[PDB]
């Protein structure tokens, strides 16, 4: 599980 | 159909389920991407409770600037998340 | 687990089903990618029978010059194909 806003590319 | 081919149809399907709720029927507005993350990615992503999270997630994904997530933009999202999970098997 | 979540674990699975056959267990070499396309994408892609066809795909997927397809590259491949299939569903 991670916070969704940390997703980058 | 292979598992893979089914897996691809499932991705098209989940996108159709949420993108058709409100507004443009072929894209995801923030509320729909939020409902999708919260209902279908609960095990991979922290539940979104703050608007500012949704905004930031949409800002990352919206590469044509229209404020929404179309399907290809959604695949990019799916590759990120999946690529995060896979490090479990790095 | 949602369908979506399951579909994602499926992608990790088939990638590994094939990447572990030879060499680096976390990357697909030309032979493994060929075998994957031909066994798991038989309904979505024309079969690869010619070597020259193999090269073009790997040359398309391989971005870090090593001649193999890692998982990130495979996800790019899965999106190409899925984006294809999806266009078949806009009316
Ligand atoms: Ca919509
Ligand atoms: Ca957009
Ligand atoms: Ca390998
Ligand atoms: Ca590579």
């Amino acid at each position: 599980r991670t916070e969704a806003w940390k997703v980058l590319s | 159909m292979s598992e893979l081919e089914k897996a691809m149809v499932a991705l098209i399907d989940v996108f159709h389920q949420y993108s058709g709720r409100e507004g443009d029927k072929h894209k995801l507005k923030k509320s729909e991407l939020k409902e999708l993350i919260n209902n279908e990615l609960s095990h991979f992503l922290e539940e979104i409770k703050e608007q500012e999270v949704v905004d930031k997630v949409m800002e990352t994904l919206d590469n044509d600037g229209d404020g929404e997530c179309d399907f290809q933009e959604f695949m990019a999202f799916v590759a990120m998340v999946t690529t995060a999970c896979h490090e479990f098997f790095e």
